[PDB]
């Protein structure tokens, strides 16, 4: 069932410190499994996952190396960015990067991605089929024909078709008593000091396991949801969520109104 | 292009005026990952302040969760601060026991 | 697993 690939890699150059910082962070579903940190004291990798501590210190190493390694190219490409753009160094700037494989419901892979953002929006980008580019600008566009001679595809096609999976069918299988899990919602009603004459009256989640639900409103008829607040599900921060929804109602005029919660993790 | 940030203040277990709780600033969707977060008691400065990590999104926007611990009250302001180069001068938001 | 970057900008 269809399943997370991730790289979310940024290198922020600081200004008044003066070394950019960089931070490179896995998600295996929706789910961490590691982020390491410039700034962090002395620089690894640190599982995020606790299945990821049943992971040999080669592995560390082998890893926390390219990130070393890694962080050394942001620095880089930060400034080389720098002359496209025009800008000074007494700036801020902010690259940013993503990728993974496309995870698949039974082994194979669907989706590569690859895809660069400077100073905001989107820089340079690998393309679905996982050979062919799209630049965003001119300058950013001469990334791109250089790249394109090379062999840039060729050596991420490689790498989102290989070591990803190979890998990601690891953490997959070292995961998965842990990524199972899910948290059923623990809901409510609240009446509110409100309005006219209107009391506003909202339903709460509140924190749940994984963070898909949505929560609907009965007049007792219809779903009126047509009609306004809720909120983005917002972390809380165990590792669980909240969301709230509501509708104004007459004074006293309880009649008929309702609310459907809808979280599987839940047969509501 | 940089991103004005959009707060959130809240309850992290439902707040019972006076037992504990956590307080949440949950600050969005910003760029560039520069961020001041001042959480207030009454009127002032909190120590106590956990900036629980940075993880940017698919727009590439970033994300943190700020926090500290009160004891609700019948008196007590709470709030939450941010100082963000977006904004031309701060935003100050109020925990509402409702929202 | 991350991935070697190798070649720049």
């Amino acid at each position: 069932g269809p399943h997370s690939m991730r790289y979310f890699e940024t290198a922020v150059s600081r200004p008044g410190l003066g070394e950019p910082r960089y931070i490179s962070v896995g998600y295996v579903d929706n789910k961490e499994f590691v982020r390491f940190d410039s700034d962090a004291e002395n620089p690894r990798y640190e599982p995020q996952a606790p299945w990821m501590e049943q992971e040999g210190p080669e592995y560390w190493e082998r890893i926390t190396q390219i990130a070393k390694g890694q962080e050394q190219w942001f620095r880089v490409n930060l400034r080389t960015l720098l002359g496209y753009y025009n800008q000074s160094a007494g700036g801020t700037h902010t690259l940013q990067w993503m990728y993974g494989c496309d995870v698949g419901s039974d082994g194979r892979l669907l989706r590569g991605y690859e895809q660069f953002a400077y100073d905001g929006c989107d820089y340079i980008a690998l393309n679905e089929d996982l050979k062919t580019w799209t630049a965003a600008d001119m300058a950013a566009q001469i990334t791109r024909r250089k790249w394109e001679q090379a062999g840039a595809a060729e050596y991420y096609r490689a790498y989102l078709e290989g070591e990803c999976v190979e890998w990601l069918h690891r953490y997959l299988k070292n995961g998965n008593a842990t990524l199972l899990r899910t948290d059923s919602p623990k809901a409510h009603v609240t009446h509110h000091p409100r309005s006219k004459g209107e009391v506003t009256l909202r339903c709460w989640a509140l924190g749940f396991y994984p963070a898909d639900i949505t929560l609907t409103w009965q007049l007792n008829g219809e779903e009126l949801t047509q009609d306004m607040e809720l909120v983005e599900t917002r972390p809380a921060g165990d590792g669980t969520f909240q969301k709230w929804a509501s509708v104004v109602v007459p004074l006293g005029k309880e009649q008929n109104y309702t609310c459907r919660v809808y979280h599987e993790g839940l047969p509501e | 292009i940089q991103k004005t940030p959009q707060i959130q203040v809240y309850s992290r277990h439902p707040p019972e005026n006076g037992k504990p709780n956590i307080l949440n600033c949950y600050v969005t969707q910003f760029h560039p990952p520069h961020i001041e977060i001042q959480m207030l008691k009454n009127g002032k400065k909190i120590p106590k302040v956990e900036m629980s990590d940075m993880s940017f999104s698919k727009d590439w926007s970033f994300y943190i969760l700020a926090h500290t611990e009160f004891t609700p009250t019948e008196t007590d302001t709470y709030a939450c601060r941010v100082k963000h180069d977006s904004m031309a001068e701060p935003k100050t938001v109020y925990w509402d026991r409702d929202m | 697993y991350p991935n070697v970057n190798i070649h720049n900008f």
